[PDB]
């Protein structure tokens, strides 16, 4: 009949997100998602203000092809890396996401383009950290306060980090906002940051015509 | 500081809708401050309702809804069944401290008939009299509602002493139990002659006695 | 399903030292965060410990830090919590916790043990129950529900289970809460059975008490 593909352990966003033990998703197509009600987070604890609509377009679009692409981010180290999302226990982050903090006590104000000439229509999705105390966001951007914004030619959008203690999740009490960033074919976008930049790591392919759908079930076909 | 308080108690009946609410003494209650609703039932059976304020736990029925009325937290039951009726806690983490539990609202549903006590007079056993020692066990069982008296009498002279009584206690059925007990020593449980144990239920009084 | 529960009920006098524990099972233990809420006989609820998924964060409130350790042992799904400098005011009923993070945000304390009762205060010595039974005496046919019993008396600390028939018995056992007899506790339970029943056949009182080890069974004789 149809083509299924199981999410087993990783749900739908921590597979677009690239959480530990989630490879198995990339590159796979289907045309229903098996939403297992046994899944479980494995990374960094994150929010996504509209979970639902986020969560809706990647089902619907019914593909993890995921592509990649060179920021030439400024000065900030690069590849950061928590303990709460260890993959084979190194130290890790989402494979599709980066993190980005000061090197030697400097965190420049960055301002990189990126342009979409193509035929298919790009997906970014990237994050805001949001520290607890403000020592600990300046020990890992210098600046205070934050600032996150992202722009397309219709859209601009800018995020203001909250810091404080949240409930402990994996012994954490920070947090990662994670946004959305759709650029049609003609359109382009502008990160903008001058700190708690959960930089991406590239793009996932749109298709024009979405088709397939999400389902939260208990077992395979 | 950090004080969570929550309605002592609530009344409904069933097909209702009520509303629980949670309030944080700290000031105005906040997404953030991220509002967990739990429900005891009957010996110490605890379950988890509602978390991140709005989000409900998987077993809930959809009845159950929980949001933000103005600056409280709030629990909504659209379709009060009977089965809802039980010790609702609220919980609000607060960055400060921790989790600060709420004193929990007691929830009735007004349904069961008016039930009439089944009242048992138990006398001192043998074995209970070789150390010379005795108790009198009178048993209140399968009433409702939850109120009763206990008085007791001794060949007629009502006791003022030694008498035992326990508080009114849920049963499986939803009716009511409790329970008293008068203890005196082997010489003067052959002192006297005639025990009775007097259930005041609506004011319908039924006792059991033995001589 | 999921299943938690408690064990190491016990009596322990103030300033000493005591442990609980707590058998996960059905969820791998090691992926996920765990707790301790405890109720005191006040009904209020208090969260006392919180650890990792790995145990490297663990954090106390300041009602118990320096006196509580949290622990864990992924590989046997063990939650462990060692109480010491016990005061009198952590008499409490102890509960494993765990939350469930799915849709969206996550519902913290869903899934509760169903707790083990610890009680700090040490005025009395832990003193096993005298069991003796309840019977009618006064054989008076009013119907064929006839109502036996069984006291638990002078018994510490709590709690004490009364159980009819070895578990045959289980319709209406109406279990009364007990009360406190100079020192220590009394209970009874009474357990309905029919008229004809009586004369015919036997029926038992099983009252087990696990702080002081005891396990008495005591048969109804008219
Ligand atoms: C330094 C880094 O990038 N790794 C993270 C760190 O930022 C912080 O989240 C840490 C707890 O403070 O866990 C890990």
């Amino acid at each position: 009949p149809l083509r299924l593909v199981d999410g087993q352990t990783c749900d739908i966003v921590n597979g677009a997100l690239g959480s530990p033990g989630c490879d198995h998703l990339n590159g796979a197509e289907w045309d229903i998602f098996i939403e297992r009600p046994t899944a479980v987070d494995t990374c960094y604890p994150f929010d996504v203000p509209d979970y639902q609509s986020l969560r809706s377009i990647l089902a619907n679009n019914g593909k993890f092809e995921f592509i990649a692409e060179e920021f030439q981010w400024s000065t900030v180290t690069q590849n950061g890396g928590s303990n709460a999302c260890k993959r084979a226990n190194v130290n890790d982050f989402f494979n599709r996401l980066n993190w980005l903090t000061k090197s030697g006590s400097t965190y420049p104000l960055q301002n990189l383009t990126k342009i979409n000439n193509g035929d298919y229509a790009r997906l970014y999705i990237w994050g805001v950290h949001h520290p607890s105390t403000d020592q600990e966001q300046t020990n890992l951007y210098k600046n205070n306060p934050g600032r996150v914004t992202v722009s397309t030619k219709t859209s601009q959008t800018s995020v203001v980090p909250n810091i404080g203690s949240r409930p402990w999740v994996r012994g954490l009490s920070s947090r990662i906002s994670f946004y959305w960033t759709i650029v049609e074919p003609g359109d382009l976008i502008v990160f903008n940051t001058i700190g708690n930049l959960i930089a991406p790591r590239g793009h996932y392919k749109l298709n024009s015509q979405k088709k397939s759908t999400i389902l939260n079930t208990a077992v395979p076909i | 500081q950090a004080v969570v308080t929550q309605e002592s108690a609530l009344t409904t009946s069933p097909g209702e809708t009520v509303t629980l609410t949670c309030r944080s003494s700290t000031g105005a209650v906040t997404t953030s401050n991220y509002a967990n609703w739990v429900q005891e039932k009957p010996d110490h059976l605890f379950t988890g309702l509602i978390g991140g304020t709005n989000n409900r736990a998987p077993g809930v029925p959809a009845r159950f809804s929980g949001s933000l009325i103005g600056d409280k937290a709030a629990l909504t039951i659209t379709g009060a069944q009977t089965e809802d009726e039980a010790i609702y806690f609220c919980a609000l983490w607060y960055s400060n401290h921790s989790w600060v539990f709420g004193g929990g609202t007691k929830l009735t549903v007004l349904g069961q008939p008016k039930g009439a006590p089944s009242v048992t007079l138990f006398p001192p056993s043998s074995e209970e009299l070789e150390t010379n020692k005795a108790t009198l066990v009178c048993t209140i069982t399968d009433f409702y509602p939850g109120v009763v008296t206990v008085d007791w009498k001794v060949d007629g002279t009502p006791v003022t002493q030694g008498m035992e009584t326990t508080q009114p206690s849920k049963q499986s059925n939803n009716k009511y139990m409790a329970s008293s007990y008068l203890t005196l020593t082997a010489r003067a449980w052959e002192r006297h002659s005639s025990y009775s144990c007097q259930v005041t239920h609506e004011g319908h009084t039924v006792e059991k006695s033995l001589s | 399903e999921v299943q938690l529960q408690e064990s190491g009920e016990g009596l322990v006098k103030p300033g000493g030292s005591l442990k609980l524990s707590c058998a996960a099972s059905g969820f791998t233990f090691s992926n996920y965060d765990m707790s301790w809420v405890r109720q005191t006989p006040e009904k209020r609820l208090e969260w006392v410990a919180y650890i990792s998924s790995g145990g490297d964060y663990i954090y106390y409130a300041d009602t118990v830090k320096g006196r509580f350790t949290i622990s864990r042992d992924n590989a046997r799904n063990t939650l462990y919590l060692q109480m010491s400098s016990l005061k009198s005011e952590d008499t409490a009923m102890y509960y494993c916790t765990r939350n469930y993070y799915y849709g969206s945000l996550p519902v913290w304390f869903a899934y509760w043990g169903q707790g083990t009762l610890v009680t700090v205060s040490g005025a009395a010595k832990t003193t096993p129950p005298s069991v003796y039974p309840l019977a009618p005496g006064s054989a008076a046919q009013t119907n064929s529900m006839v109502t036996l019993g069984c006291l638990v008396k002078g018994y510490f600390p709590e709690p004490v289970t009364v159980t009819w028939n070895s578990g045959s018995l289980s319709s209406g056992v109406h279990t009364f809460p007990a009360v406190l007899q100079s020192d220590l506790y009394t209970l009874s339970s009474s357990v309905t059975v029919p008229s004809s029943t009586w004369p015919s056949e036997t029926v038992t009182c099983n009252v087990a008490h696990p702080a002081s080890s005891t396990k008495v069974d005591k048969k109804i004789v008219p």
